[PDB]
């Protein structure tokens, strides 16, 4: 397939290399070599050094056998570092290509989620499709490619038995991992569905704590937790067994087919011609190996593929409804704005609009306007990297003296590291008021030349929060000259001036 | 058990080994003969393979045990994080979440190796080989001192290398988590990075994050591969020693051909089972450490709180060290500066803290002593910012418990004109953290869970924020209402028409704890 929206998804954010890859599969080939090589020069004592004392040859075996385990070992240990090393590379790029979809998103969409399904779908799930890579790509191409040559080769002696070896072969290496899938994706949708409940109570109970608690709520957020962690494990369990015992079952395919191999070898194989002995030994033994390792695969199939699924349906989200027109505002270079209204009427909606008016779309890099939404985030950073998210080429005497005119001079004087106190929990490090003014602050360090603040007097003091606004508000107070301000607010002095594009 | 199983296991492979090594002596020692009647060629194929469809049997039956155990105690120490991570003081909550988050979500799920494939590799190492040196002993004595002489060097090279793996276990923990944790707040704040132009400069820190974690997995994954491949090697000159003694001593014909080959074939069965426990010791060591840091996290002790229950009916509220008195039926408004522990008042009145200023004392007993389940059941807490999860307007109006009466206290509040300009009614679906909804719907939205509900104190945190001046006196009239229904209310409001509503105005100031 080639239109299916899942293939595309994870071609993109699992951007594979075709280097890696093949080179994955010749050292897999290659590592099948030893087995070729076993018996392939010291069969009897004919083929190597003609005919030998029986110590010399007992020696001669038993440093062959160690130089071909030295051998295989160092070849397993580069194959194993090379896929580990690309389920990695693909694991990360991954991430960073969900963020960077997240990012490039409008915002809203980006907030459909809990905490708990980000967290499950940026983990085990990005870890399912690096591992469909290393797993779903390796042990299939070896074993397609290694059938199709042992087919092709005994064509040649027995096309008619070459007929019947490779219908068994297809046979078990179809109804092997047909059993695994079938088991594993019913199950592998109920467990990820479960997984990605679990932790949505739970952190739930992690972010809001105080709150359940007071209201009596975090015991039930506790036990759905603990249900659905009981749900995940017996889903678990269920995946496990059939794709377990459809596994096994190559295993005993394995067995039979080199017993009657063996037997078969003995029946007049040396005569005519030796190499079909060790012909004898590379077939089946290559073959049955790649279908034992198939059904491992065909589960990873299934489980990196719901993986897929949840990432997409992640990535691309259902819209919301759209935020009311609101009439266009003319703004002049160095106006001052009071947009007021009731608590429904749209102020942050018409800030919103006038700044994308402003910026006109992209292709305009020097961005004119920029909204303070009251809601903004306070990050899990230092005060300085906090107050650095507008302008990160700000000397610190710049933030000193922006956060001792917004009244917090006191309140950073009082700090254990200063400008670098880590804020842990963000804006539940500090107060409602003090976080009001941050916010403040941020606006003032900006270089935008139109600011656009949403309630920016909110939760502050009963003496300074007038003050503030009327210096908002004031064509040379904290903005001065160049700068337009447009303020939406709740607490407008009503004796005051500026003009007023009070809403509906 | 384990054990059963596991003697199963190791007696059916020493069996087989046996087997297969009498047959092929038997044919070794009578190549075309004994056809026709006791062939010994195809009556013990079918032993074998019943000894190994039973050893089959065993391993899946052990792999459900293990599988089911696994998941209990991961469940088990999970409730145990976050019984005790989420019910301990907000400072120390914030403190340490975001590191409880992570062992909970993804670091104690690393515990299945340990259960299902460490455990059972350790048992079997310790029942299968002593087994195998016994029987090979008995069947041939100098290959199994022969073969003892390079036992002790796996352990020792084991105890070396967990040595020189604990450390960065830990250091791989600390990183996963250091990046989920930065992941999860960069997504939290990306409508403020996009509002201010900046977003595309938080995707280059992701990928430095990215990298970090993916050069420390590679350099454990290095480690723990190249010790399987010394342990591989190991054993392979261990079984290649015996493998020349007993081929020299065969070749001069000294010892017995079938004695010669039960000890070639239960050589590599005293070293496999120590290959399975060092393959199986760096899987466990991530959950190991997971565990360390979860019990770590659980080992902290909580403040005691006793037993005592306030009267019925609306208590008495005193703060003696701010001479405030909140009696019932009245409103008490409490002000200050931005900072003056206001919040924390309320939080200490809740007995979620430490009282900033002084002892706190409910209807003569104190707030420390008192039963905290039974007085939280008495009190309608309304903090700055209430809880908005995603999902509908319904399901986040009956987030903190059930509303009797929905319907009256949306009507009081002003809810009732909120959901009927909404499309969909109160089936509209809500972003994270209320987004769909504006600032002062959110408000009334937490106003109608706090406000209506069985309750006889109310604490409110700024409770007409975002709200204009008709809803504001609207609000103000409902909590008033609310009082003289015979209720102690502590409004923490310090504007006009909040100072101008209550009975009673406390000015608490500064210098109390921090300012
Ligand atoms: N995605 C959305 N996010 C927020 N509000 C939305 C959204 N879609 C529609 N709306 C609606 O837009 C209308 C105007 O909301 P807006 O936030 O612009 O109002 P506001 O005047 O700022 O009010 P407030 O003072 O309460 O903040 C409201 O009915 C709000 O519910
Ligand atoms: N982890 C923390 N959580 C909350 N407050 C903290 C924390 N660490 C320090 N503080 C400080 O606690 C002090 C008291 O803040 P609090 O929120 O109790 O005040 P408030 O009276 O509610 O003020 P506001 O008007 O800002 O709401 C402030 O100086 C705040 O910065
Ligand atoms: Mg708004
Ligand atoms: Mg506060």
């Amino acid at each position: 397939l080639r239109h299916d929206p899942l293939l595309r998804l994870t071609l993109e954010l699992l951007r594979p290399r075709l280097g890696r890859f093949l080179l994955a599969a010749a050292l897999g080939v290659l590592s099948l070599g030893s087995a070729l090589a076993l018996a392939g020069i010291s069969a009897w004592l004919i083929t190597r050094a003609w005919q030998m004392p029986p110590v010399l040859d007992l020696t001669v075996a038993v440093v062959a056998v160690r130089a071909l385990g030295i051998s295989r070992g160092v070849l397993g240990y580069c194959q194993r570092l090379a896929s580990h090393d690309s389920a990695l590379r693909a694991a990360a790029n991954a991430r960073t290509g969900l963020y960077r979809k997240l990012a490039d998103a409008p915002p809203d969409e980006a907030m459909r989620l809990p905490s708990g399904e980000l967290v499950a779908r940026l983990g085990p799930a990005v870890d399912e499709l690096a591992d469909v890579l290393v797993r779903a790509l390796l042990p299939i191409v070896v074993a397609v490619v290694l059938g199709c040559a042992a087919v092709g080769v005994i064509a040649v002696i027995s096309p008619a038995s070459a007929a019947v070896l490779a219908v068994c072969l297809v046979v078990a290496g179809v109804v092997a991992p047909a059993l695994a899938a079938r088991a594993a994706h019913a199950s592998e949708t109920v467990a990820a569905e479960h997984r990605s409940q679990r932790d949505t109570a739970g952190m739930l109970a992690l972010e809001h704590a105080p709150e359940l608690r007071v209201s009596g709520r975090l015991d039930s957020v506790i036990a759905t937790f603990e249900r659905h962690h009981r749900a995940w494990g017996e889903a678990a369990d269920r995946a496990a067994a059939p794709a377990a015992v459809a596994a096994a079952m190559p295993t005993a395919a394995m067995g039979v087919s080199v017993v009657g191999a063996v037997i078969a070898g003995i029946a007049l194989a040396p005569t005519v011609a030796p190499t079909t002995a060790a012909i004898l030994m590379l077939l089946p033994l290559s073959a049955f190996e790649a279908t034992t390792a198939l059904p491992d695969a065909a589960a990873q199939l299934m489980r990196s593929r719901v993986a897929a699924r949840r990432l997409l349906e992640l990535t691309t989200p259902t819209p919301l409804r759209s935020r009311p027109d609101v009439a266009t505002v003319d703004l002049a270079p160095g106006d001052r704005l009071a947009v007021v209204g009731p608590s429904g009427s749209g102020k942050t909606t018409m800030l919103m609009a006038i700044a994308d008016r402003l910026n006109g779309a992209g292709g305009e890099t020097p961005q004119r306007a920029a909204v303070f939404a009251e809601d903004a985030h306070l990050f899990d950073t230092t005060v300085r990297d906090n107050l650095l998210v507008v302008r990160g080429d700000a000397t610190d005497t710049e933030l000193v003296a922006a956060l001792d005119r917004v009244g917090l001079g006191e309140w950073l004087a009082g700090l254990p590291d200063g400008l670098s106190t880590v804020l842990v929990g963000g804006a539940a490090a500090v107060s409602a008021g003090q976080r009001r003014r941050l916010l403040i602050a941020r606006a003032l360090i900006s270089a935008f030349p139109v600011v656009l603040l949403d309630q920016p007097t909110e939760n502050l003091d009963a003496g300074d929060a007038r003050q503030m606004l009327e210096g908002l508000l004031t064509p040379g107070a904290l903005f001065a000259a160049d700068r337009t301000v447009v303020v939406a607010t709740h607490h407008l002095p009503p004796g005051f001036d500026c003009p007023i594009v009070r809403c509906t | 058990s384990y054990f059963q199983s596991n003697v199963v296991i190791a007696g059916c492979t020493i069996a087989s080994a046996v087997v297969l090594a009498h047959i092929v002596a038997g044919i070794i020692t009578n190549p075309a003969t004994a056809l026709g009647g006791e062939t010994d060629w195809a009556p013990g194929l079918v032993a074998l393979a019943v000894l190994w469809s039973v050893r089959v049997v065993a391993q899946w039956f052990q792999g459900r045990l293990s599988q089911r155990g696994a998941t209990a105690v991961i469940g088990e120490l999970s409730r145990q994080v976050l019984s005790s991570v989420t019910t301990s003081s907000p400072r120390r909550l914030a403190a340490d979440r975001d590191s409880a988050a992570a062992v909970v979500t993804r670091g104690l799920d690393g515990l299945r190796p340990y259960f299902t494939g460490y455990l059972p590799a350790v048992v079997l190492a310790g029942i299968l080989t002593p087994a195998a040196l016994v029987v090979m002993a008995a069947y041939d004595w100098q290959a199994a001192a022969i073969v003892v002489i390079a036992l002790p060097l796996i352990p020792i090279f084991m105890v070396l290398i967990g040595l020189l793996t604990a450390e960065r276990s830990a250091a791989a923990l600390t990183a996963m988590t250091t990046l989920q944790g930065r992941m999860l707040d960069l997504i939290a704040g990306i409508p403020t990075l996009r509002a201010v132009g900046r977003a595309g400069g938080s995707v280059q820190r992701i990928a430095e994050l990215s990298a970090s974690h993916r050069r420390s997995t590679m350099a454990t994954l290095r480690i723990s591969f190249l010790s399987a491949l010394v342990l591989e090697l190991l054993a392979t000159l261990g079984v290649a020693l015996v493998a020349v003694s007993v081929g020299l001593r065969l070749v001069f014909g000294d010892m017995t051909l079938a004695a010669g080959l039960t000890a070639l074939l239960l050589a590599p069965e005293v070293f496999w089972p120590l290959r399975r426990v060092g393959a199986a010791f760096h899987a466990a060591q991530d959950g190991k450490t997971a565990a360390e840091q979860a019990l770590r996290l659980c080992a902290e002790p909580h403040p005691p709180t006793g037993h005592e229950v306030v009267p019925a009916g609306a208590p008495v509220i005193e703060v003696p060290a701010l001479k405030a008195v909140m009696e019932p039926g009245r409103v008490t408004v409490l002000t200050g500066p931005n900072g003056v522990g206001k919040s924390t008042l309320l939080q200490a009145i809740l007995g979620l803290q430490e009282s900033p200023c002084g002892p706190i004392l409910v209807a003569g007993v104190e707030v420390g002593a008192l039963d905290r389940s039974a007085w939280w059941g008495r009190l309608a807490w309304m903090p700055h910012r209430p809880v908005l999860v995603p999902g509908t307007v319904r399901e986040n109006l009956e987030l903190l418990g059930p509303v009797p009466g929905l319907d009256e206290v949306c009507r009081s509040v002003g809810f009732d004109e909120v959901l009927g300009e909404l499309p969909d009614g109160s089936e509209t679906p809500l972003g994270r953290g209320g987004v769909g909804l504006s600032l002062g719907q959110r408000q009334r939205l937490g106003l109608v869970r706090a406000l209506g509900a069985p309750a006889d104190v109310l604490l409110l945190d700024q409770p007409t924020a975002h709200l204009d001046g008709a809803l504001e006196d609207r609000v103000l009239a409902a909590i008033v209402a609310r009082a003289r229904a015979g209720a102690t209310v502590v409004m923490v409001g310090h504007r006009a028409p909040v100072l101008a509503a209550a009975d009673h105005v406390v000015t608490m100031e500064s210098s109390l704890v921090a300012p």
